[PDB]
RNA sequence: AUUGAAAGUUCUGUUUCGAAGAAAACCCGCCUCAGAUUCAUUAU
């Protein structure tokens, strides 16, 4: 498994909307609970949602999967990610649906052999003989940090016209500015192998064929996540974004880093990985950090500069 | 005590609302998650009600008596019926956003209460 | 007997759901009873049920035993823990229902032989011959600290669209924010035990042979249950959890810690179980102590860091 | 006079449903386990109004005479029969919100019922 | 006039069973010890009968004439004879719950008997 | 002590601001993001209420008895209650504003509102 | 002080055992607050 943890810093910021009051775009907000040294309280926060992380990751996987070779479905080669959940997108495919509950197997193979985003992002099938496949990227709310008596973030809104030499053109826009973190999961060893049981179908020496240009081009998707492509109203509202913290680390037992909340959370997810390797038998526990705030990171631990850095040794 | 200051802050923004035009300073003041935003718009809606004083279309009046405040916008004519806050008022309204920001959106929906209903009188009429 | 009682602090939050109405998926809620200053009071607050927990630990449980070469049985391989209770089930195993009462206690251990889940979590069969098996492993609703005045707890409802090009795809999904609470009891004493009287089975050595790695494995399966691998919704949900007070107690004899429901519930139970050790003639009571934000602990009490140190000392 | 203020704010519910044809309000209204939740609500279904009045699709009117509130939208025509909350009704409100959550519910259920009626007649005589 | 109430409430239960194809609200309303569940039964009642009313599979009729509520659920067509309640039929009925529980017992039975006559009846034709 | 050097800073602006019949300095204060600005303003409006001593424009008072300041501008008279800042009050209130520039905002806010109240009472009297 | 007067139908019992509402999804596509204004005439 590949577990990440990522801090960033972003200002004068609209990736996210809701739905619309009057001439005011309105951004997403979130209640959050949060300890003080008086108690805790309850807040209303701007936050992102993960749902166009998983959008931005799936549009880089099908982007890499057409430029290496691999097979792209038909609707998922337009960036529409409907899948194959209606008989509409079977019958533009061209799959037969399922029979009974002992063929789903077989539909599911033809579903795999076919879209790569299937395989890696999951897919759900509703009917006679319903078919489901859980993702195999795990992500979550984008949440600024809840460090402190003090929330480091910020919204307002703001007034734009539109220019007209026979008034008869009016807006406002919500701009926000925080210290963001999230957190995302990936298990390499599902990728390429089916999930329903059952008995041996033809078609599953192909997949064991691409199994590792399939697992590659998941690795390497991770990289737009990385870097900050992701959200929309980017044509007039570009976001300023810097990295400040990363952690990753790749494991053979489940595990789970600390959130970028507090300070002091290298040390500690550290430590835990350890004492989680130590104690749940495992053989395989590498940990990797990127650190451009200097704080205390630890001993014995491998320091990188950049992203790319990270993903190709990731690869490797 | 604490409900009238509310009450002179939410004849404050009111009045601002209805001189301005505006309803920009009262969201603010609403949707305010900490003590600069509501601090930051108690000063703008009175620097606007200032900018109203010296032109004397903000006023303070008596009507059939109560206190109220006259406000000449845009060849409208509006009348706010209650007091302005005092210094102390903003001094102490402050101390109270700093233990819960909760009166800031209480102070918020009274203004705009007053606000619609003076501005719904004024078109029925019209 | 282990007993415990854990605090957590979770943000942006939906493990748990309930029947949907139109396009809004609900979050379970229930009422409970708090006093304040003025008396007594009813309110509504999200809650999560215990089931999830022990599908959690139930699958945890079948991972290790699967690891370690413990016997699973067939249908328990894959995630669905039907158990005994009907006719296929049995079928499908390949184990004879019982004849009388007499036979009552060989069906047992038959069933007992076969599947470790069966022997920790309990079971059920129907029937002319009905047996039961009590879980040794008991958890509850997961419900909010009703400290103070006000519920540290929040539940909202947010927005959501499917792209399509060709309109002819709108959803709500309700996220909660609180500080939950929850306490867990496990019996170590009474696993690879028959339960049923009756006279001495052949097959009894071998659980006697086994029994330690049977407890061994139900002390080891409790870390994903104090981790926070639990709940549905993770891909792309995945909930913000911090570790914030943990209590643990093992005794030879009955006791129950105090609900995390005060400032002040290590002290109190800490002074209740000495006070349980002298009254009740047992001879051992242990307790540890996790403990991250500040609060009153006591004297003489061993204070650990982690929960992997905490999982290697109950092993020991 | 609880009951007539819970049916002011029901009517305040019913104008900003009808006018804005989502429930969304309503349904966050009828949910609420807080004060903050009520308290959103009575401010966006106000500002919603507020939009309404401004563009001259949400009037007061008499009907036969009752007071009532015109709504416009999407081109149909609605009418409320009743007044809107005035500030006092909303302080006075969540006051009762503040001891008891259960009058929000009331309130939404009252709102919900009068905006059924309303789309039903409109729909038959379409 | 109670029975009247009761029996609106009957239809309004009836509707949205028959619609929904789910006992779970008639369960809920009969079994109910609160006020609590009773308004939240008819809050979730009158949300699944505004679905029906806004995709037009629920609409207000009359028949040989006497006024009646169609219903189109899962391709099967269903005629209730009788009345929605009004939202002052909801608010008399809240205010019997709160004096005594068993009138929500008794518009649950009545329910139940409207829905089974006109299920037996649609598979008698078929 | 905090709030009374905050007092007495606003009394010196609300002063400056009523003899020099401008706004720009308690804007300047208002609106600082910097010791810069504070410090500037400090010394400016110190040196407006130094020609005012020096004319015999301003003096210090006491009103039914309270500590006051008599401003005479423009033919007009004002008077702010309370005592005007020591060195040793613009000091320790430099060390606030090394802290948190917040104190700046708070006593703006306060000097306007002094000012405000005592231009109203003046317009209005007559 | 009456068809009244005088009396226990009282004792012993668990509705108990088990099961994830789970999987798939973008509020995103276009807009400028814009044009006009002397702090100068008197002071060893």
């Amino acid at each position: 498994m590949i577990s990440g943890s990522v801090r960033f810093l972003v200002n004068l910021e609209s990736l996210n909307g809701v739905e619309s009051i009057g001439n005011l775009t309105k951004h997403r907000t979130a209640p959050v609970v949060l300890k003080t040294s008086t108690g805790y309280l309850v807040r209303y926060v701007p936050v992102i949602s993960g749902e166009a992380l998983a959008h931005a990751y799936q549009a880089s996987l099908v982007d890499i999967a057409k430029k290496e070779g691999l097979p792209v479905g038909s609707l998922s080669s337009q960036y529409e990610f409907i899948k194959f959940s209606t008989d509409e997108a079977l019958k533009i495919e061209g799959i037969k649906e399922p029979k009974d509950y002992n063929d789903a197997r077989r539909f599911e193979v033809e579903v795999m052999l076919k879209d790569v985003i299937a395989d890696v992002g999951g897919f759900m099938y509703a009917g006679g003989a319903p078919v489901r496949r859980t993702s195999r990227i795990k992500l979550g709310y984008m949440i600024p940090a809840l460090r402190g008596d003090e929330i480091p973030a910020q919204l307002e809104a703001q007034f734009h016209v539109r220019f007209s030499n026979k008034p008869v053109a009016i807006f406002n826009v919500e701009v926000s500015s925080a210290l963001y973190t999230f957190s995302f999961e990936l298990d390499e060893d599902l990728i390429a192998v089916p999930s329903t049981f059952g008995e041996k179908v033809k078609g599953e020496e192909e997949l064991e064929r691409q199994k590792a240009k399939r697992v590659k081009s998941a690795i390497k998707a991770l990289y737009s996540l990385l870097s900050g492509n992701f959200g929309g109203k980017r044509s007039r509202f570009l976001p300023s974004m810097k990295l400040m913290s990363l952690v990753v680390t790749k494991t053979d037992f489940p595990f789970m880093p600390e959130p970028a909340h507090d300070d002091d959370y290298i040390k500690t997810t550290i430590m835990r990985l350890g004492k989680a390797k130590g104690v749940l038998n495992g053989n395989l526990a590498k940990a990797y950090v990127i650190n451009n705030e200097g704080i205390e990171v630890g001993e014995g631990v491998t320091v990188l500069s950049t992203v790319e850095d990270l993903v190709v040794k990731l690869e490797e | 005590e604490k409900e009238n200051i509310i009450g002179r802050i939410a004849n404050l923004l009111a009045v601002g609302f209805l001189y301005s035009e505006s309803p920009t300073l009262v969201d603010r003041f609403a949707n305010a998650l900490s003590k600069e935003a509501v601090t930051k718009v108690l000063y703008d809606v009175q620097r606007i009600v200032q900018m109203g004083i010296d032109r004397s279309e903000i006023a303070t009046t008596t009507i059939t008596d109560y206190p109220a405040v006259n406000v000449n916008s845009s060849g409208a004519k509006y009348t706010v019926v209650g007091y302005l806050p005092t210094s102390q008022d903003i001094e102490d309204f402050l101390r109270m956003i700093e233990e819960d920001v909760y009166y800031a959106r209480k102070a918020g929906a009274l203004a705009m209460s007053i606000a619609n209903r003076i501005k719904l009188g004024s078109k029925q009429s019209k």
